[PDB]
Protein backbone atom coordinates (compact mmCIF):
# COMPACT_ATOMS: atom_id res chain seq x y z
CA UNK A 1 0.00 0.00 0.00
CA UNK A 2 1.48 3.31 -1.18
CA UNK A 3 0.10 6.77 -0.41
CA UNK A 4 -0.64 7.92 -3.98
CA UNK A 5 -0.37 11.65 -4.71
CA UNK A 6 -3.35 13.35 -6.38
CA UNK A 7 -2.14 16.20 -8.65
CA UNK A 8 -5.70 17.38 -9.32
CA UNK A 9 -6.45 17.88 -5.64
CA UNK A 10 -3.04 19.58 -5.47
CA UNK A 11 -3.81 22.21 -8.11
CA UNK A 12 -7.22 22.86 -6.56
CA UNK A 13 -5.53 23.58 -3.22
CA UNK A 14 -2.84 25.73 -4.87
CA UNK A 15 -5.48 27.90 -6.55
CA UNK A 16 -7.25 28.38 -3.21
CA UNK A 17 -3.97 29.36 -1.54
CA UNK A 18 -3.29 31.72 -4.44
CA UNK A 19 -6.67 33.41 -4.02
CA UNK A 20 -9.32 31.57 -6.08
CA UNK A 21 -13.57 33.71 -10.88
CA UNK A 22 -9.97 34.57 -11.75
CA UNK A 23 -6.55 34.65 -10.05
CA UNK A 24 -5.41 37.81 -8.25
CA UNK A 25 -2.59 39.71 -9.94
CA UNK A 26 -0.26 38.75 -7.06
CA UNK A 27 -1.12 35.03 -7.04
CA UNK A 28 2.26 33.70 -8.16
CA UNK A 29 4.13 36.17 -5.94
CA UNK A 30 2.03 34.94 -3.02
CA UNK A 31 2.96 31.34 -3.80
CA UNK A 32 6.61 32.19 -4.36
CA UNK A 33 6.88 34.03 -1.04
CA UNK A 34 5.65 30.90 0.71
CA UNK A 35 8.01 28.71 -1.33
CA UNK A 36 11.11 30.82 -0.45
CA UNK A 37 10.87 29.76 3.17
CA UNK A 38 11.65 26.20 2.03
CA UNK A 39 14.78 27.11 0.03
CA UNK A 40 18.23 28.33 1.02
CA UNK A 41 18.56 30.83 -1.84
CA UNK A 42 21.00 33.75 -1.65
CA UNK A 43 20.22 37.25 -2.87
CA UNK A 44 22.41 38.50 -5.69
CA UNK A 45 24.55 41.63 -6.02
CA UNK A 46 23.65 44.09 -8.79
CA UNK A 47 25.21 47.40 -9.75
CA UNK A 48 25.63 49.80 -12.67
CA UNK A 49 29.06 51.40 -12.12
CA UNK A 50 31.73 49.26 -13.76
CA UNK A 51 29.26 47.19 -15.78
CA UNK A 52 29.90 49.16 -19.01
CA UNK A 53 32.05 47.61 -21.75
CA UNK A 54 33.69 49.92 -21.61
CA UNK B 1 34.31 47.05 16.62
CA UNK B 2 31.76 44.30 17.09
CA UNK B 3 32.57 41.05 15.39
CA UNK B 4 30.45 40.77 12.27
CA UNK B 5 27.63 38.35 13.05
CA UNK B 6 24.40 37.00 11.58
CA UNK B 7 22.48 40.22 12.33
CA UNK B 8 24.86 42.11 10.01
CA UNK B 9 24.63 39.34 7.42
CA UNK B 10 20.82 39.42 7.50
CA UNK B 11 20.86 43.20 7.08
CA UNK B 12 23.31 42.96 4.17
CA UNK B 13 21.25 40.27 2.43
CA UNK B 14 18.09 42.39 2.67
CA UNK B 15 19.86 45.49 1.35
CA UNK B 16 21.46 43.48 -1.47
CA UNK B 17 17.99 42.35 -2.52
CA UNK B 18 16.57 45.88 -2.47
CA UNK B 19 19.65 47.80 -3.68
CA UNK B 20 18.43 50.89 -1.82
CA UNK B 21 16.23 51.46 1.24
CA UNK B 22 14.78 54.55 2.93
CA UNK B 23 16.15 55.47 6.35
CA UNK B 24 13.11 54.65 8.47
CA UNK B 25 12.87 51.23 6.81
CA UNK B 26 16.61 50.71 7.49
CA UNK B 27 16.18 51.47 11.19
CA UNK B 28 13.33 48.93 11.34
CA UNK B 29 15.43 46.40 9.42
CA UNK B 30 18.34 46.86 11.85
CA UNK B 31 16.02 46.17 14.79
CA UNK B 32 14.46 43.15 13.11
CA UNK B 33 17.86 41.68 12.19
CA UNK B 34 18.96 41.97 15.82
CA UNK B 35 15.81 40.23 17.05
CA UNK B 36 16.04 37.45 14.44
CA UNK B 37 19.56 36.53 15.58
CA UNK B 38 19.48 37.15 19.35
CA UNK B 39 21.78 40.19 19.23
CA UNK B 40 21.06 42.91 21.77
CA UNK B 41 19.29 45.66 19.83
CA UNK B 42 20.78 49.10 20.53
CA UNK B 43 18.78 51.93 18.95
CA UNK B 44 21.82 54.24 19.28
CA UNK B 45 24.31 52.06 17.38
CA UNK B 46 23.09 51.96 13.76
CA UNK B 47 26.20 53.84 12.56
CA UNK B 48 28.48 51.32 14.27
CA UNK B 49 26.36 48.50 12.80
CA UNK B 50 26.68 49.81 9.24
CA UNK B 51 30.32 50.59 9.97
CA UNK B 52 31.05 46.96 10.81
CA UNK B 53 29.68 45.92 7.43
CA UNK B 54 31.56 48.64 5.56
CA UNK B 55 34.89 47.67 7.10
CA UNK B 56 34.48 44.11 5.80
CA UNK B 57 33.00 45.25 2.45
CA UNK B 58 35.79 47.74 1.68
CA UNK B 59 38.31 45.27 0.12
CA UNK B 60 35.47 43.92 -2.05
CA UNK B 61 34.97 47.43 -3.51
CA UNK B 62 31.45 47.50 -2.07
CA UNK B 63 30.02 49.93 0.46
CA UNK B 64 26.76 50.89 2.13
CA UNK B 65 26.42 54.59 1.30
CA UNK B 66 24.00 57.19 2.68
CA UNK B 67 22.38 59.90 0.59
CA UNK B 68 19.40 62.26 0.40
CA UNK B 69 16.57 62.06 -2.14
CA UNK B 70 16.49 65.15 -4.34
CA UNK B 71 12.69 65.18 -4.39
CA UNK B 72 11.61 63.95 -0.98
CA UNK B 73 14.54 65.00 1.23
CA UNK B 74 14.54 61.53 2.83
CA UNK B 75 17.69 59.65 3.81
CA UNK B 76 18.51 56.52 1.79
CA UNK B 77 21.01 53.69 2.29
CA UNK B 78 22.33 51.90 -0.78
CA UNK B 79 24.72 49.02 -1.41
CA UNK B 80 26.95 50.37 -4.18
CA UNK B 81 29.83 49.08 -6.25
CA UNK B 82 33.01 51.13 -6.09
CA UNK B 83 35.34 49.77 -8.80
CA UNK B 84 35.49 49.50 -12.59
CA UNK B 85 37.48 46.43 -13.64
CA UNK B 86 37.42 43.30 -15.81
CA UNK B 87 35.27 41.42 -13.29
CA UNK B 88 32.60 44.10 -12.87
CA UNK B 89 32.21 44.17 -16.66
CA UNK B 90 31.05 40.53 -16.41
CA UNK B 91 27.74 41.76 -14.94
CA UNK B 92 24.86 40.09 -16.80
CA UNK B 93 21.94 42.47 -16.18
CA UNK B 94 21.91 44.37 -19.47
CA UNK B 95 23.20 43.92 -23.01
CA UNK B 96 25.70 46.30 -24.60
CA UNK B 97 23.12 48.17 -26.67
CA UNK B 98 20.83 48.43 -23.63
CA UNK B 99 23.62 50.02 -21.59
CA UNK B 100 24.49 52.34 -24.48
CA UNK B 101 20.91 53.60 -24.34
CA UNK B 102 21.15 53.91 -20.55
CA UNK B 103 24.28 56.05 -20.90
CA UNK B 104 22.76 58.32 -23.57
CA UNK B 105 19.58 58.68 -21.48
CA UNK B 106 21.65 59.52 -18.40
CA UNK B 107 23.57 62.08 -20.46
CA UNK B 108 20.35 63.76 -21.61
CA UNK B 109 19.06 63.75 -18.01
CA UNK B 110 22.31 65.39 -16.86
CA UNK B 111 22.16 68.00 -19.64
CA UNK B 112 18.48 68.84 -19.25
CA UNK B 113 17.31 71.84 -17.25
CA UNK B 114 14.52 69.80 -15.59
CA UNK B 115 16.50 66.62 -14.88
CA UNK B 116 14.00 64.45 -16.80
CA UNK B 117 14.04 62.80 -20.23
CA UNK B 118 10.78 62.20 -22.10
CA UNK B 119 9.71 58.96 -23.77
CA UNK B 120 10.09 60.51 -27.23
CA UNK B 121 13.59 61.75 -26.42
CA UNK B 122 14.65 58.23 -25.36
CA UNK B 123 13.12 56.73 -28.51
CA UNK B 124 15.11 59.24 -30.57
CA UNK B 125 18.31 58.41 -28.68
CA UNK B 126 17.65 54.73 -29.38
CA UNK B 127 17.22 55.42 -33.08
CA UNK B 128 20.63 57.17 -33.12
CA UNK B 129 22.51 54.31 -31.43
CA UNK B 130 25.49 52.95 -33.32
CA UNK B 131 24.80 49.43 -31.95
CA UNK B 132 22.10 46.85 -32.74
CA UNK B 133 18.82 48.72 -33.12
CA UNK B 134 15.97 48.34 -30.63
CA UNK B 135 12.28 48.56 -31.50
CA UNK B 136 9.92 50.88 -29.62
CA UNK B 137 8.48 47.89 -27.75
CA UNK B 138 11.96 46.80 -26.68
CA UNK B 139 12.81 50.32 -25.50
CA UNK B 140 9.61 50.45 -23.46
CA UNK B 141 10.33 47.08 -21.85
CA UNK B 142 13.91 48.16 -21.11
CA UNK B 143 12.73 51.36 -19.44
CA UNK B 144 10.35 49.35 -17.28
CA UNK B 145 13.30 47.20 -16.21
CA UNK B 146 15.41 50.26 -15.37
CA UNK B 147 12.51 51.49 -13.22
CA UNK B 148 11.94 48.11 -11.57
CA UNK B 149 15.66 47.82 -10.74
CA UNK B 150 15.73 51.41 -9.35
CA UNK B 151 18.18 52.85 -11.87
CA UNK B 152 15.55 55.25 -13.22
CA UNK B 153 12.51 56.89 -11.67
CA UNK B 154 9.53 57.18 -14.02
CA UNK B 155 6.63 59.62 -13.88
CA UNK B 156 4.06 60.01 -16.68
CA UNK B 157 6.49 58.84 -19.33
CA UNK B 158 9.33 61.04 -18.07
CA UNK B 159 12.45 59.60 -16.46
CA UNK B 160 15.13 60.82 -14.09
CA UNK B 161 17.97 59.02 -12.32
CA UNK B 162 16.96 57.10 -9.21
CA UNK B 163 18.55 58.12 -5.92
CA UNK B 164 20.30 54.74 -6.07
CA UNK B 165 21.84 55.66 -9.42
CA UNK B 166 23.07 59.06 -8.24
CA UNK B 167 24.54 57.50 -5.09
CA UNK B 168 26.49 54.86 -7.01
CA UNK B 169 27.46 57.02 -10.01
CA UNK B 170 28.13 60.31 -8.14
CA UNK B 171 31.86 60.37 -8.86
CA UNK B 172 31.57 58.69 -12.25
CA UNK B 173 29.25 61.51 -13.35
CA UNK B 174 31.51 64.21 -11.88
CA UNK B 175 34.46 62.92 -13.92
CA UNK B 176 32.85 61.58 -17.11
CA UNK B 177 30.60 64.64 -17.54
CA UNK B 178 32.72 67.32 -15.86
CA UNK B 179 31.95 69.78 -18.67
CA UNK B 180 28.17 69.54 -18.22
CA UNK B 181 27.17 67.98 -14.88
CA UNK B 182 25.47 70.35 -12.45
CA UNK B 183 27.51 70.78 -9.25
CA UNK B 184 25.39 72.37 -6.50
CA UNK B 185 26.89 75.71 -5.53
CA UNK B 186 26.01 75.13 -1.85
CA UNK B 187 26.87 71.48 -1.11
CA UNK B 188 29.20 70.82 -4.11
CA UNK B 189 27.52 67.49 -4.98
CA UNK B 190 25.98 66.43 -8.29
CA UNK B 191 22.49 67.81 -8.85
CA UNK B 192 20.13 66.20 -11.34
CA UNK B 193 17.03 68.18 -10.37
CA UNK B 194 17.92 71.74 -9.42
CA UNK B 195 17.05 75.40 -9.49
CA UNK B 196 19.24 77.26 -11.98
CA UNK B 197 20.24 80.89 -12.00
CA UNK B 198 18.68 82.17 -15.19
CA UNK B 199 21.45 84.74 -15.60
CA UNK B 200 24.64 82.72 -14.98
CA UNK B 201 23.37 79.12 -14.94
CA UNK B 202 24.72 77.91 -11.59
CA UNK B 203 22.64 75.16 -9.98
CA UNK B 204 21.33 74.59 -6.46
CA UNK B 205 19.57 71.50 -5.15
CA UNK B 206 15.96 72.30 -4.30
CA UNK B 207 16.64 71.46 -0.65
CA UNK B 208 19.83 73.53 -0.71
CA UNK B 209 17.99 76.54 -2.17
CA UNK B 210 15.46 76.32 0.66
CA UNK B 211 18.24 76.35 3.25
CA UNK B 212 20.51 78.96 1.67
CA UNK B 213 17.70 81.43 0.94
CA UNK B 214 15.86 80.94 4.25
CA UNK B 215 15.40 86.40 2.96
CA UNK B 216 13.06 88.83 1.19
CA UNK B 217 15.49 89.77 -1.63
CA UNK B 218 17.36 86.55 -2.44
CA UNK B 219 20.30 86.85 -4.82
CA UNK B 220 22.41 84.33 -6.72
CA UNK B 221 25.59 83.40 -4.77
CA UNK B 222 27.62 83.55 -8.02
CA UNK B 223 26.40 86.56 -10.03
CA UNK B 224 24.29 88.41 -7.37
CA UNK B 225 21.27 88.72 -9.67
CA UNK B 226 17.99 88.34 -7.80
CA UNK B 227 16.93 84.70 -7.54
CA UNK B 228 14.01 84.13 -9.95
CA UNK B 229 12.57 80.98 -8.31
CA UNK B 230 10.41 80.43 -5.25
CA UNK B 231 12.18 79.24 -2.11
CA UNK C 1 53.79 35.69 -3.43
CA UNK C 2 53.35 38.80 -1.28
CA UNK C 3 50.45 38.74 1.16
CA UNK C 4 49.21 42.01 -0.38
CA UNK C 5 48.88 40.53 -3.86
CA UNK C 6 47.27 37.37 -2.43
CA UNK C 7 44.78 39.49 -0.45
CA UNK C 8 43.90 41.32 -3.67
CA UNK C 9 43.28 38.02 -5.47
CA UNK C 10 40.99 36.83 -2.68
CA UNK C 11 38.85 39.94 -3.05
CA UNK C 12 38.69 39.46 -6.81
CA UNK C 13 37.53 35.87 -6.39
CA UNK C 14 34.76 37.01 -4.02
CA UNK C 15 33.68 39.63 -6.56
CA UNK C 16 33.71 37.02 -9.32
CA UNK C 17 31.62 34.57 -7.29
CA UNK C 18 28.98 37.22 -6.57
CA UNK C 19 28.83 38.43 -10.16
CA UNK C 20 28.75 34.93 -11.65
CA UNK C 21 25.85 34.07 -9.30
CA UNK C 22 23.63 36.81 -10.72
CA UNK C 23 21.51 34.42 -12.83
CA UNK C 24 22.08 31.30 -10.68
CA UNK C 25 24.26 29.63 -13.27
CA UNK C 26 26.76 27.33 -11.51
CA UNK C 27 30.38 28.45 -11.32
CA UNK C 28 33.17 26.13 -12.49
CA UNK C 29 36.23 25.89 -10.24
CA UNK C 30 38.32 25.77 -13.41
CA UNK C 31 36.94 29.16 -14.50
CA UNK C 32 37.69 30.74 -11.11
CA UNK C 33 41.27 29.49 -11.36
CA UNK C 34 41.82 30.39 -15.03
CA UNK C 35 39.98 33.72 -15.25
CA UNK C 36 40.75 35.20 -11.82
CA UNK C 37 43.53 33.40 -9.97
CA UNK C 38 45.81 33.30 -13.04
CA UNK C 39 49.50 33.22 -12.08
CA UNK C 40 48.63 32.43 -8.42
CA UNK C 41 47.21 29.03 -9.37
CA UNK C 42 49.93 27.25 -7.35
CA UNK C 43 48.05 28.43 -4.24
CA UNK C 44 44.51 28.32 -5.62
CA UNK C 45 43.20 26.10 -2.76
CA UNK C 46 44.23 28.76 -0.21
CA UNK C 47 42.78 31.57 -2.31
CA UNK C 48 39.39 29.91 -2.84
CA UNK C 49 39.41 28.96 0.86
CA UNK C 50 39.90 32.58 1.93
CA UNK C 51 37.17 33.69 -0.50
CA UNK C 52 34.83 31.03 0.88
CA UNK C 53 35.51 32.26 4.43
CA UNK C 54 34.80 35.87 3.39
CA UNK C 55 31.47 34.87 1.85
CA UNK C 56 30.52 32.94 5.02
CA UNK C 57 31.56 35.67 7.46
CA UNK C 58 30.41 38.80 5.63
CA UNK C 59 27.37 37.61 3.66
CA UNK C 60 26.17 34.45 5.37
CA UNK C 61 26.70 32.58 2.07
CA UNK C 62 27.95 28.99 1.79
CA UNK C 63 29.99 27.75 -1.15
CA UNK C 64 28.77 24.28 -2.16
CA UNK C 65 30.00 21.87 -4.83
CA UNK C 66 27.04 20.43 -6.76
CA UNK C 67 29.02 18.26 -9.21
CA UNK C 68 32.04 16.43 -7.80
CA UNK C 69 33.38 15.39 -11.22
CA UNK C 70 33.35 18.82 -12.91
CA UNK C 71 33.83 20.73 -9.62
CA UNK C 72 31.09 23.29 -10.14
CA UNK C 73 29.97 25.51 -7.26
CA UNK C 74 26.86 27.38 -6.17
CA UNK C 75 26.17 29.79 -3.31
CA UNK C 76 23.53 28.81 -0.72
CA UNK C 77 22.18 30.69 2.28
CA UNK C 78 23.42 30.02 5.81
CA UNK C 79 20.54 32.08 7.21
CA UNK C 80 17.05 30.66 7.51
CA UNK C 81 14.69 32.37 5.10
CA UNK C 82 11.58 33.46 6.99
CA UNK C 83 8.51 35.58 6.43
CA UNK C 84 9.61 39.14 7.14
CA UNK C 85 13.36 38.58 6.74
CA UNK C 86 13.59 41.84 4.74
CA UNK C 87 14.15 40.36 1.26
CA UNK C 88 12.58 42.00 -1.79
CA UNK C 89 9.61 40.32 -3.48
CA UNK C 90 10.16 40.40 -7.25
CA UNK C 91 9.83 38.33 -10.43
CA UNK C 92 12.25 35.70 -9.12
CA UNK C 93 9.81 35.20 -6.26
CA UNK C 94 7.09 34.19 -8.71
CA UNK C 95 9.48 31.88 -10.55
CA UNK C 96 10.25 30.02 -7.32
CA UNK C 97 6.53 29.47 -6.79
CA UNK C 98 6.36 27.79 -10.20
CA UNK C 99 9.52 25.77 -9.61
CA UNK C 100 8.26 24.54 -6.24
CA UNK C 101 5.05 23.26 -7.82
CA UNK C 102 7.11 21.33 -10.40
CA UNK C 103 9.52 19.97 -7.78
CA UNK C 104 6.49 18.90 -5.75
CA UNK C 105 4.98 16.83 -8.57
CA UNK C 106 8.31 15.17 -9.35
CA UNK C 107 9.03 14.23 -5.74
CA UNK C 108 5.47 13.20 -4.82
CA UNK C 109 5.31 10.90 -7.87
CA UNK C 110 8.49 9.02 -6.97
CA UNK C 111 11.27 11.46 -8.04
CA UNK C 112 10.54 11.48 -11.80
CA UNK C 113 7.75 13.01 -13.86
CA UNK C 114 7.03 12.91 -17.58
CA UNK C 115 7.03 16.27 -19.33
CA UNK C 116 3.42 15.58 -20.35
CA UNK C 117 2.39 15.15 -16.71
CA UNK C 118 4.00 18.48 -15.79
CA UNK C 119 2.21 20.47 -18.50
CA UNK C 120 -1.05 18.66 -17.70
CA UNK C 121 -0.80 19.83 -14.08
CA UNK C 122 0.30 23.35 -15.01
CA UNK C 123 -2.64 23.74 -17.42
CA UNK C 124 -4.96 23.71 -14.39
CA UNK C 125 -2.90 26.65 -13.08
CA UNK C 126 -3.63 28.47 -16.39
CA UNK C 127 -0.17 27.88 -17.88
CA UNK C 128 0.32 26.68 -21.47
CA UNK C 129 3.80 25.92 -22.89
CA UNK C 130 2.97 27.61 -26.21
CA UNK C 131 1.20 30.79 -25.05
CA UNK C 132 2.91 33.83 -23.54
CA UNK C 133 2.05 34.04 -19.85
CA UNK C 134 1.27 37.30 -18.05
CA UNK C 135 3.72 36.42 -15.24
CA UNK C 136 6.36 34.18 -16.84
CA UNK C 137 6.31 34.95 -20.57
CA UNK C 138 7.77 31.98 -22.45
CA UNK C 139 7.07 29.24 -19.89
CA UNK C 140 8.41 26.48 -22.14
CA UNK C 141 11.79 28.22 -22.12
CA UNK C 142 11.60 29.02 -18.40
CA UNK C 143 10.92 25.40 -17.43
CA UNK C 144 12.95 23.44 -20.01
CA UNK C 145 15.91 25.82 -20.42
CA UNK C 146 16.29 28.40 -17.63
CA UNK C 147 15.50 26.05 -14.72
CA UNK C 148 17.66 23.38 -16.37
CA UNK C 149 20.74 25.58 -16.90
CA UNK C 150 20.39 26.71 -13.28
CA UNK C 151 20.44 22.97 -12.36
CA UNK C 152 17.11 23.20 -10.54
CA UNK C 153 15.77 20.53 -12.90
CA UNK C 154 17.05 17.76 -15.13
CA UNK C 155 15.38 17.44 -18.55
CA UNK C 156 16.17 13.99 -19.94
CA UNK C 157 15.14 12.04 -23.02
CA UNK C 158 13.06 9.00 -22.11
CA UNK C 159 15.24 6.12 -23.33
CA UNK C 160 14.05 3.78 -26.10
CA UNK C 161 10.72 5.61 -26.67
CA UNK C 162 10.51 5.96 -30.44
CA UNK C 163 8.68 9.31 -30.67
CA UNK C 164 11.08 11.40 -28.60
CA UNK C 165 9.69 12.15 -25.14
CA UNK C 166 11.19 13.94 -22.13
CA UNK C 167 10.99 13.47 -18.37
CA UNK C 168 12.01 15.65 -15.44
CA UNK C 169 13.98 15.01 -12.26
CA UNK C 170 15.29 17.32 -9.56
CA UNK C 171 18.58 18.98 -10.48
CA UNK C 172 21.68 19.29 -8.32
CA UNK C 173 20.79 22.84 -7.26
CA UNK C 174 17.40 21.70 -5.91
CA UNK C 175 19.04 19.08 -3.72
CA UNK C 176 21.33 21.76 -2.24
CA UNK C 177 18.84 24.61 -1.85
CA UNK C 178 15.86 22.57 -0.59
CA UNK C 179 15.18 18.97 0.45
CA UNK C 180 12.61 16.25 -0.04
CA UNK C 181 11.30 16.80 3.50
CA UNK C 182 11.00 20.56 3.00
CA UNK C 183 9.07 20.03 -0.25
CA UNK C 184 6.85 17.47 1.51
CA UNK C 185 6.21 20.08 4.20
CA UNK C 186 5.19 22.59 1.53
CA UNK C 187 2.88 20.11 -0.21
CA UNK C 188 1.34 19.16 3.15
CA UNK C 189 0.79 22.82 4.08
CA UNK C 190 -0.91 23.62 0.77
CA UNK C 191 -3.27 20.66 1.16
CA UNK C 192 -3.98 21.23 4.89
CA UNK C 193 -2.39 17.89 5.83
CA UNK C 194 0.48 16.65 7.98
CA UNK C 195 3.71 15.39 6.36
CA UNK C 196 3.19 11.97 7.97
CA UNK C 197 -0.11 11.67 6.05
CA UNK C 198 2.05 10.81 3.03
CA UNK C 199 3.65 7.68 4.47
CA UNK C 200 5.46 6.68 1.27
CA UNK C 201 6.87 10.12 0.50
CA UNK C 202 7.67 10.74 4.17
CA UNK C 203 9.87 7.64 4.28
CA UNK C 204 11.58 8.67 1.04
CA UNK C 205 12.25 12.12 2.49
CA UNK C 206 13.84 10.66 5.64
CA UNK C 207 16.46 8.60 3.76
ZN1 LIG D 1 23.20 70.92 -2.82
ZN1 LIG E 1 23.79 83.69 -11.10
Amino acid sequence: HMTVFDPTSFTADLLSFMGLGYLPTDAWQKLGSEAENYFKRTPTFHFMLGSFKT
Amino acid sequence: MDRINESHQRFLQALMSHGIMEGSAVRALHRHCCELHKVHYMHDKLDDFVGVLNRHLQPLFMTIEKGVGEEDGLTYYALVNRVENDITKMASDYAENELELFRKTMELIILSDNGFATSISILNLADELQSKKMKKKEVEQLLQSFVQEKWLIGRNGEYTLHTRCIMELEHYIRNTYQDVAKICNVCRKVAIQSQLCENCGIPLHLQCAGKYFHKANPTCPNCNESWPHEI
Amino acid sequence: HSQEQVNLKVGEVVQYLLIKDQKKLPIKRADIVRSVIKEYKDIYPEIIHRAQITLQQVFGFQLEEIDTKSHIYILTNKLQRVQGDGMRVDENTSKLGLLMVILSLIFMKGNTAKESAIWEMLRRLRIEPGEMHSEFGDVKKLVTEEFVKQKYLEYNKVPHIDPVEYEFRWGQRAFKETSKMKVLEFVSKIQQKDPKSWTTQYKDAQE
